[PDB]
C-alpha cells in the first residue's frame, strides 16, 4: 500500500505535468490563431476606411 | 503682405487666404489674440493649426504673421514656475523675463558630437538605482497599467536630486488639472521647486498643446546641455501625446495606419528622444537625460506604440497591477526591467554588491513558486527562499523618501552578507530604519568614505560596528 | 442677424447667413415657421453651429426632427450657446436638452438662464483638501471610498443593477446629506425615466433633486449635449450659492456613442473601431468641469455599459482617466442573489491611501482583500477534491472568506418593493467594526446565513438567533 | 392603433438585420458619408425611432398597450457587431440562441445564463 | 438560362430541374462593375446593391399552380470565409443548404458534407417519418458530443473518459465514415465501381450503428461501402 | 534651370519651371537663400523630384527640414540624381546621405562623382561561378555558408551581439582578405553608430572601410536613400577597380519603413498591413546591383528587426525574396554565457547543397547539425532523470555533442575590452578537421571547458594541458 | 502557336503570386478602389482569362495541345489565402509542398492528404 501510494502520487503528478504540458501547446497555438484572426480582421477595416473616404 | 483673412474654421483648424510671405512652421496670430502655427502652404491659402479656445475664431476674421518661427523662452528665469506648452505663465506668481528663445524644433546631437555615457543619475529608488542603473545622458522607459506608481517613481527621482547640479524638467501632457496641482504642491513641501520647471498641456487644452508639450519642455532641457550643465526631462505619459497626434492628422484627413494612428507616429517620437544625449569633452560636455512613460491596456505591452518607444529608447522599467494591490512599493518588476547604458555609469561601491542581489534574486524568483508550500524543499533551496524574501523586503520603500547612495550602500551589503538572515521578516523594515539612523548618529566616518571614495577600501570598521548594534538593539 | 436653409441631410442642417455676420461655433439657432398653404407643416426647431464652409454659409445639427423642413426657410441667430435655467426653482422639475420643462406643472420662471458652453476651474481655483463622502453601502464605503470632488464610475454588462444602485445613492444623500442632487439621463430609454420619476415623486427625494432626460429617440444631436445641461444646472449650486453637490450620469457609453453619430454625419475620418477622432477631448470637456474648488464641490457617480464584456472599447478605455474611483458590477454575483453585485476584487480608488483615511479603515480593506483572493485561490482544489483535504488554517480562512462575500450585501430602501426587505443604511465606523470582528475570529460560531441581507452587525448576531441559531 | 383606443398589441419584425441592410443600400446610392461597418451615422435613429413607440399608457391616456419582439440574426456569432451592440442597447431583455445547443439536443435553445430581462418579476404572476 | 426554364412552366405547364454551378461568379460580376459605373463601395468592397440583385435572381425560381422549378446550385466560398457578403446573402432564399469542409476533404471522407452545419426546410416530425426524424436527431447529437470532446482527448489521455464517452467517441467514428459513399461519376478517382442508396436501408443503416448492434467490427469496414450489408461483407474480406 | 516653390507641405515640395524645360524624375533640386531682413532665416536644402503633375509643375521629397520655406522662393535644378564622390579618398571617412563629410577633416576632393540612381547589371554581364567567401567565423564557414555576390540576413533582439559581429566581419576582411567594406546606417540610434565608430577608430578597421549615416531622428526622405550612397560607393570599387567588396546595412526594416511613410505622405493608396504598394519594386532596385561580374564582385550582409516577433510579417516576407542566406543571433544561447550567439539549428543558405558545396563540407555539416538536434531531443532524459540512466549509445553522442557545442564558439577580436581575450581566426580546412575529429571519435579524452573560446582544435588539447 | 498547328506545347509560370502583386500596384496607381486583402476586384479575371487558353483541342481543330504548370507561394503555409484559393479555382488539380516535412529529410515533400487532381485517374495509363 506504501509503494502503491507512492507510485500513485508520482503517476497523478506526472500525468497532470504532461497534462499542463498539453494544455499550454494547444493554448499557444489557439492563442497565435486568435491574433491572426483579429489582425487580419483589423487591417482590412482600415481598408474600407480608405477606400470610403477616397469615394466622396 | 504681412495679413490674410479666414474662410474656413473647423475644429481647432482653419484656413485663410493672402500671408503671402508666412514661412512653413511659422507663428501666426488671431485677431481675438489666440494663437496658432502655419502648417500648410497651397497655391491660395495656408492651412493654420489653432493653440488656443477656436470657438472665439470665424469666417472673415484679420489673421497676422508674426515673423518667427515656432519659439518658446528659456534660460533660468523660468526656474520654479508652472507655464503652459507656449511658456505662457500659470501659476499666477506674475510675468517672467526670459532673455532666450529658441525652437522646439532642432536636429539632435550628431555621431561625433557624443560619447558613451560615464556619470551616475542617482533616483533614489534601491531597486533602480541598484539593478537598473541610469547614466546622466540616458532614455530609460516607466511603463505599466494606470494607477500603479508611474509618476511617483519621476517625482521621487526629481526629489532626490536636491543635492546634485541637475536642473530637473516635468512635462504633463493630457493630465488633470487636479493631479497637476497635487504634483505642484508635492514639490513645492519637499522644496524641489527652487530646481524644477513644470510644463502643462492638461486634459481640456487643445489636442495642437498636448502634441506641442513635449518638444517646448525638451528645448527648455537643451539650454543646459548647450551651457555644459545637466538637466532631467520627464513626459507624463507618451501614450496621450500620441493619441493628441492622431486627432489632428485624422482632421487634417491624413490616411490611417497600424491601429488607426499615422505612420508619421514612429517619427515622432524618435525625433523627440534623439535630442536626448551626453555631448563630447569639445562640445562642452553637457547631459540630458528622459524618462519617458507608457501605459499599457491590461498589461500588453505588444502593442503598436509601447513597442515603438521600446525600439527608440535605452531600457525600461516594468511596473505590475498586481504588486501594487498586494501591498508592494514601488511595484518594479526586477526579473524583466534591465538598461543597456547603465552599468558603464554606476560607482564602484554599488558594483561590488549588486552582483550579488542579482544572483541571489535570480534563484528566488526561479524556486519561490515550487515552494510555494511552506518547508517541503531542503536547506540547499530553504536558504535561497529566506535570503529572496529578507532581500525582496530590503528592496520596499515609502513614497516621497527617497534613500541617499551611501545609505543604499549600506542597507543592501548587510542583506547581500547574510546579517539578516536570523532577523524575523516582518522586522527587517524596523531593523533598516533603526540601523541607518545608528550608523548615521555615531559612525559617520563611514557614510563619509563612501561619498568621497566612492568604492569600499576596508569593510572592517562597518562590520565590527554593525555587530555592536545587532547585540544592543534588535 | 437673419439666415436660410440650404441642405437638408437627416439630423444634419446646412444654414447661409450673407450680410451682417455669422454665427459662433457652438452658437444656438432658432426656426419658428407658420404654415402659409394646407399643403406645409409648422415647425419649431432649434439648432447648433458646428463648423463654418465659406460662402457665408455654415453646418448645423439638429436638436429635433428634421421632417418638413423646406430651403429657404428663414433662421435667426440667438447671439449665445444654448441656454438654460439655473436656480432653486429647477428643483423637483423633470427637463429637456434645451431647458424647456417636460412637465405639465408650468413655466419654470427662474432669475437667471447660463450657457451650456462655458470654461472649466483654472489651476489656481483647484483644491487639494481630499476627504470622503460617505454613501453608506457597505461595498463602496470600505473597498472603493468616494472623494467629495472626485468621480466614481459603474462598470458593467446589461441587467448588473447600476440604475438601481444610483437611484439609492441619490434617496442617501437627500435623507442624512441633506444635499441637492442631478441626474442626467444621457440616452435614457422612456421607460425607465417613468420609473425615476414616480420613485422620486413618492419618496420625497424629488423636491431636492433635478431631473434631466431628453430621450433615447431623440437625434444624436440631443443624446450629445444632455450631459452639459445637467452639468450646468448644478454649477450653480457650487459657484453661487457654495453648496456640495452630487451629479449622477447614467451611461456616459451613450454619450460616446451620440459623439461618434455627429462626426459620422458631419464627414470626418472614423478613428479606432469607427469612433470619432476627437472622443478624448470631448470627454474631457464633462469630465474637467467637475472638481472642487474653493467655492464648493461637485462629486460624480457615472455608470459604464461594458458591451459583449471588453474593457478594451474606446468608451471604457477614454473614461477610466478621469475617475478616482472604480466599481466593477458581476453577471455572476447578480444572478446568485448577491446585491449590489459589485466584485470586491476589481473595485479600486486613488483615496484608499493612510494619509486620507485612518490606519484602522486602510488595514480592516487590505485583510479583507487578501483573504479573498486566497480564497478564490483555493475553489478548485475544493470541487476536485473533498474538503476534508484542506489544512486547518485554509478551512477558517474559507469560512471567514464565505461570511465576508455575503456580509457585503445590503438590502437598499429603492428595491424595498421587489423583495419587501425594509433597506438599510450603515455608517462607516460600523462597516469598519464589523467587517475586523470577523476578520478578527471573533464571530466564527454564527452560520453564514446570517450575514446575508443585514446591514450592521448586531442585526446579524439577533438573526442568527432569529433562525433559532 | 389598437393602443390608443385601450386595447392590447403585439409587434414582431422578422428581422431588422435586413431593415438595416435596405437603408444602407438608400444611403449610400444617395452618397450620405459612410461609418463603421459601412453604415451611415442615422442607423441608431433608425431603430430607437421605431422601438420607443411600444409602451403601457396612464389610466388619463387610456391604459392601452404594444409589445414588441424584433429579431437580429448575428454573423458566426458575433454580438459586437453594429447593428446587434446598437439594438442590444435599446430593448428592455434580451434572448440570445446558440448554434451549439440546437445541435446538443437542447431545442428551443436559448441560452439562459445569458438571456436577461429587467421587467423580470414584475411582468410574471405571484405564483 | 432562368428565362428558358421559365417557358416550360409558364407557358407549357411542366415540371423541370434547373442545375447552376455557380451562383457567386454572378455577385462578383457585379462587384467589378459597380466602381466603374459610379458607386460608393460597401463592407469587403461589395456594391451597395448586392441583397437586390440576389433577389431579383432567385424570386423568379419557384413553383406556382401553373408547374414546377426545382434547383441545385454551387456557391463557391472565397478563402474559406462563410461570413462574406456574397455567401452570405445567399442563405435567406435556399430551402436546403448543404456546406462542405476541408477538414472532412483532407481526411478523405467523401462528398465531404458537414453533418452540424448543413439542414432542409423538409426536416419536420410533420413531413418525415418518426423513425427518419429519431435517427437524424440520433446522428447529429452523437456527432456534436464528438466535436465537443476532441479538446478534452488531446490534453488528457483517452484511458482517461468515462464509458459512455469511449463508446461515443467509437460510434461517432463509424458515423463520420459511413456517410462516405463513391460516386458513379467518380470512378477515375475513388478506383472504386459506384453505389446508389434507398432512403430505407439509409435509414436502417444509422439505426444499426446507433443502436450498438455493430460495436464489434472495424471503423475501416464502413469507409467507402453503400450499404450496411456491404460493410459486414467488407469486414469479412480481412480475417 | 530656375523654379519657384509653389507649395510645401511637410517633407513634400511642389515646384513650378517656366523659361527652358522641366526636370527629369530622380532628379536633386537644391535651395539656397539668405535672410533679406531679420524675419527670415537662412536655409541650405536638397529635394528630390518623384513625379511630374501638369501645368509646368513636378513634385519633389526633401532631404532635410522645411521650417523657414517660403511660397516663391527660387529653386536651382542640379539637372542629375543625388551625386556623391567616388574613389580610394572615401576608406575611413564618414558621410551624410547627400555624400558630404561630416568628420571635421576636411573635403575630400574626389575627381569624380557618381550618380546614387543607376540601372543594375544586365542577364548577359552576370557571373554563375558560385564560389565560397572565408570569414573565418567558425560557426558561418560551416553551417550557413556565403556565397560571392550574395545576400545575407542577420536577425536577433536590442542586445544580442549584432554589432559586435557587424565589427568582427569588417576586421577579418581588413586583417587577411586585405579588401574594402562599406557600412551603411538606417533609421539607428546615433548612439550605437558612436559605439561603433570608437570601437572601430580603436581596432584599425576604419582605415578599410567607408561610413555613411541616415539617422532614427532624420526626415523620412533621408532615411528612405542612405543604403543606394553606399552602394554607388561600394560600386566604383567593382567597376572601375575589379575588386571584391562587402556592403553592411545597419537595418533594412528602417528602408523598408522609411519607404512606407514617404509613400504614406505622397498620398498613394495603402495595399496590406498599410506597408507602401512599392515595397517589392523598392527591395529590388537596391537588392539587384548587389551581384558579381565579369569585372568584379559585391556582397551583403542585412540586418532584420522582425516587428511582433512574427516572420509572416511583409517587410521580412518582401525581404526574404532576396535573401540567400540566414544567420540567427538567439536570446537563449546569449543568457547561456555564448556570446557569438549563432543558433546552429535555424542558420541555412542556398549555398548548402552537395551540388554547390563539396561532398565532404555536405558531410560533415549533415552530421553536426544531426548530432546537435539529436543532443536536442535527449536533454529531458538528461535533466528529468539521473544521467547514470542513458545508454551507452547515447552516452557517446552526449559527450560528443557536449564537446562540439562549445567547440562552435570563437572568441572575438573587437571583444577584448569586454572579457580581454586575444580573440580567434579559424581557416576552413581546421573547421572541417575539427568537427570531423570529434564526430569520427579519435579525439574523446579532452575535457570539455577546454574547447570553449579557444579557436582551432588543437588549441583545445593545449588548453586541457595548461588549466591544470 | 504551336497548338494551333497540331504540335504539342508546355508552359511554366514560375510565379503568379508575383503576378498578382505587379496587377495590384498598377490598379492602386490609377486608383481603382482595392477588396479583398488590397488586391483589385478583376483580379480573379487576371488569372483565369490566362489559364483558359491552355487546352486539348478537337481532331476538326488539329488535335493540338497546351498543358500549363503556374506555381504559387503560401506564407506559413496559408493555402486558405485570397490570391492561393483563387487559382485553386480555376486549375484542374494541386500539388502542394510541405515546409514542415522538407526538413524530415522528405523529398519530394508533396502532402498527399491535400493535393488531387480533377482530371486525374483518366490520363494516367491502364497499368
Ligand atoms: N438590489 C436589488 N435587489 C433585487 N433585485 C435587484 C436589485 N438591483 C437590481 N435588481 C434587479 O435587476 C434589475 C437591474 O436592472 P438595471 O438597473 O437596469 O440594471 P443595469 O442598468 O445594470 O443593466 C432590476 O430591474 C431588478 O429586476
Ligand atoms: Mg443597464
Amino acid at each position: 500500500l506504501l509503494d502503491a501510494k507512492a507510485s500513485e502520487h508520482a503517476a497523478r503528478m506526472t500525468a497532470m505535468k504532461n497534462a499542463t504540458d498539453n494544455a499550454n501547446e494547444l493554448i499557444r497555438t489557439l492563442t497565435l490563431s486568435y491574433n491572426r484572426a483579429r489582425q487580419a480582421a483589423i487591417t482590412q477595416e482600415i481598408t474600407e476606411i480608405v477606400a470610403g473616404a477616397n469615394a466622396l | 503682405s504681412d495679413v490674410g483673412t479666414v474662410i474656413q474654421v473647423g475644429d481647432g483648424i482653419a484656413r485663410a487666404h493672402g500671408l503671402d510671405n508666412v514661412m512653413s512652421g511659422e507663428l501666426v496670430e488671431f485677431a481675438n489674440g489666440v494663437m496658432g502655427m502655419a502648417l500648410n502652404l497651397e497655391e491660395n491659402n495656408v492651412g493654420i493649426v489653432i493653440l488656443g479656445p477656436y470657438t472665439g475664431i470665424k469666417e472673415g476674421d484679420e489673421v497676422r504673421r508674426t515673423g518667427r518661427i515656432m519659439e518658446v523662452p528659456v534660460g533660468e528665469e523660468l526656474i520654479g514656475r508652472v507655464v503652459n506648452a507656449l511658456g505662457q505663465p500659470i501659476d499666477g506668481k506674475g510675468p517672467i523675463n526670459a532673455k532666450e528663445f529658441r525652437p522646439v524644433e532642432r536636429k539632435a546631437p550628431g555621431v561625433v558630437d557624443r560619447q558613451p555615457v560615464k556619470e551616475p543619475l542617482q533616483t533614489g529608488i534601491k531597486a533602480i538605482d541598484a539593478m537598473i542603473p541610469i547614466g546622466r545622458g540616458q532614455r530609460e522607459l516607466i511603463i505599466g497599467d494606470r494607477q500603479t506608481g508611474k509618476t511617483a517613481i519621476a517625482i521621487d527621482t526629481i526629489i532626490n536630486q536636491k543635492g546634485q547640479d541637475v536642473i530637473c524638467i516635468y512635462v504633463a501632457i493630457g493630465q488633470k488639472q487636479s493631479t497637476v496641482a497635487q504634483v505642484v504642491k508635492t514639490l513645492e513641501e519637499h522644496g524641489a521647486m527652487e530646481y524644477t520647471i513644470v510644463v502643462a498641456a492638461t486634459a481640456s487644452d487643445p489636442a495642437a498643446l498636448q502634441y506641442i508639450a513635449p518638444y517646448a519642455g525638451c528645448a527648455m532641457g537643451e539650454y543646459f546641455r548647450d551651457k555644459g550643465k545637466h538637466a532631467l526631462v520627464v513626459y507624463d505619459d507618451l501614450s496621450k501625446h500620441a493619441v493628441a497626434y492622431r486627432q489632428i492628422s485624422l482632421l487634417l484627413r491624413r490616411p490611417p495606419g497600424r491601429e488607426a494612428y499615422p505612420g508619421d507616429v514612429f517619427y515622432l517620437h524618435s525625433r523627440l528622444l534623439e535630442r536626448a544625449a551626453k555631448l563630447s569633452d569639445e562640445k562642452g560636455g553637457g547631459s540630458l537625460t528622459a524618462l519617458p512613460i507608457i501605459e499599457t491596456q491590461a498589461g500588453d505591452v505588444s502593442a503598436y506604440i509601447p513597442t515603438n518607444v521600446i525600439s527608440i529608447t535605452d531600457g525600461q522599467i516594468y511596473l505590475e497591477s498586481d504588486l501594487f494591490y498586494s501591498g508592494i512599493r514601488p511595484a518594479i518588476n526586477v526579473g524583466l526591467s534591465v538598461s543597456r547604458v547603465g552599468g558603464a555609469a554606476q560607482i564602484k561601491a554599488m558594483k561590488q554588491v549588486a552582483g550579488k542581489l542579482r544572483l541571489d534574486l535570480a534563484q528566488y524568483r526561479e524556486l519561490q513558486a515550487f515552494a510555494q508550500f511552506a518547508s517541503d524543499l531542503d536547506e540547499a533551496t530553504r536558504a535561497q527562499l529566506e535570503r529572496g524574501q529578507r532581500m525582496t523586503e530590503i528592496l520596499k520603500q515609502p513614497q516621497y523618501s527617497p534613500m541617499p547612495v551611501e545609505k543604499q550602500v549600506v542597507i543592501i551589503y548587510a542583506g547581500t552578507n547574510g546579517y539578516l538572515d536570523d532577523i524575523p521578516v516582518e522586522k527587517v523594515k524596523e531593523f533598516e530604519d533603526g540601523f541607518l539612523e545608528y550608523i548615521e548618529s555615531k559612525h559617520p566616518d563611514i557614510l563619509e568614505e563612501i561619498r568621497e571614495k566612492k568604492a569600499l577600501d576596508d569593510e572592517l570598521e562597518e562590520k565590527l560596528k554593525k555587530a555592536i548594534k545587532e547585540f544592543k538593539a534588535t | 442677424t437673419r439666415g436660410r436653409v440650404i441642405q437638408v441631410m437627416g439630423p444634419v442642417v446646412d444654414v447661409k447667413f450673407e450680410n451682417g455676420h455669422l454665427p459662433a461655433i457652438y452658437n444656438a439657432l432658432k426656426i419658428q415657421h407658420k404654415a402659409r398653404n394646407e399643403n406645409e407643416v409648422d415647425i419649431d426647431l432649434t439648432l447648433e453651429v458646428a463648423l463654418h464652409l465659406g460662402d457665408d454659409t455654415v453646418r448645423t445639427i439638429a436638436m429635433a426632427s428634421t421632417d418638413g423642413l423646406i430651403r429657404g426657410m428663414e433662421v435667426i441667430d440667438t447671439g449665445a450657446p444654448i441656454s438654460v435655467p439655473v436656480g432653486p426653482e429647477t428643483l423637483g422639475r423633470m427637463f429637456d436638452v434645451l431647458g424647456e420643462p417636460i412637465d405639465e406643472k408650468g413655466p419654470v420662471k427662474a432669475k437667471k438662464r447660463w450657457p451650456i458652453h462655458r470654461p472649466p476651474p483654472s489651476l489656481s481655483e483647484q483644491s487639494t483638501e481630499d476627504e470622503i463622502l460617505e454613501t453608506g453601502i457597505k461595498v463602496i464605503d470600505l473597498l472603493a471610498p468616494i472623494p467629495k470632488g472626485g468621480k466614481i464610475g459603474l462598470f458593467g454588462g446589461a441587467g448588473v443593477g447600476k440604475t438601481v444602485l444610483i437611484m439609492e445613492l441619490i434617496r442617501n444623500i437627500a435623507y442624512e446629506h441633506k444635499g441637492f442632487s442631478v441626474f442626467a439621463g444621457v440616452g435614457e430609454r422612456s421607460r425607465e425615466g417613468n420609473e425615476l420619476w414616480l420613485e422620486m415623486k413618492e419618496s420625497g427625494v424629488l423636491d431636492n433633486t433635478v431631473l434631466v432626460f431628453g430621450q433615447m429617440n431623440e437625434p444624436p444631436g440631443a443624446r450629445f449635449r444632455v450631459a452639459l445641461t445637467g452639468l450646468t444646472m448644478a454649477e450653480y449650486f457650487r459657484d453661487e450659492e457654495g453648496k456640495d453637490v452630487l451629479l449622477f450620469i447614467d451611461n456616459i457609453f451613450r454619450f460616446a456613442q451620440a459623439g461618434s453619430e455627429v462626426s459620422a454625419l458631419l464627414g470626418r475620418m472614423p478613428s479606432e473601431v469607427g469612433y470619432q477622432p476627437t472622443l478624448a477631448t470631448e470627454m474631457a470637456e464633462l469630465q474637467e468641469r467637475i472638481t472642487s474648488t474653493r467655492r464648493g464641490s461637485i462629486t460624480s457617480v457615472q455608470a459604464i455599459y461594458v458591451p459583449a464584456d471588453d474593457l478594451t472599447d474606446p468608451a471604457p478605455a477614454t473614461t477610466f482617466a478621469h475617475l478616482d474611483a472604480t466599481i466593477v458590477l458581476s453577471r455572476e454575483l447578480a444572478e446568485k442573489g448577491i446585491y449590489p453585485a459589485v466584485d470586491p476584487l476589481q473595485s479600486t480608488s486613488r483615496i484608499m491611501d493612510p494619509r486620507i483615511v485612518s490606519e484602522e479603515h486602510y488595514e480592516v480593506a487590505r485583510r479583507v482583500r487578501e483573504i479573498l483572493q486566497r480564497y478564490k485561490d483555493l475553489q478548485d482544489i475544493i470541487a476536485i477534491l473533498g474538503m476534508e483535504e484542506l489544512s486547518e488554517e485554509d478551512k477558517l480562512i474559507v469560512q471567514r472568506a464565505r461570511k465576508i462575500q455575503r456580509f457585503l450585501s445590503q438590502p437598499f430602501h429603492v428595491a424595498e418593493h421587489f423583495t419587501g426587505r425594509p433597506g438599510k443604511y450603515v455608517p462607516i465606523e460600523d462597516t469598519i467594526r464589523g467587517f475586523k470582528e470577523i476578520l478578527d475570529g471573533k464571530l466564527d460560531d454564527v452560520p453564514e446565513q446570517a450575514f446575508y441581507m443585514v446591514g450592521t452587525i448586531e442585526e446579524a448576531v439577533e438573526k442568527a438567533k432569529k433562525m433559532k441559531k
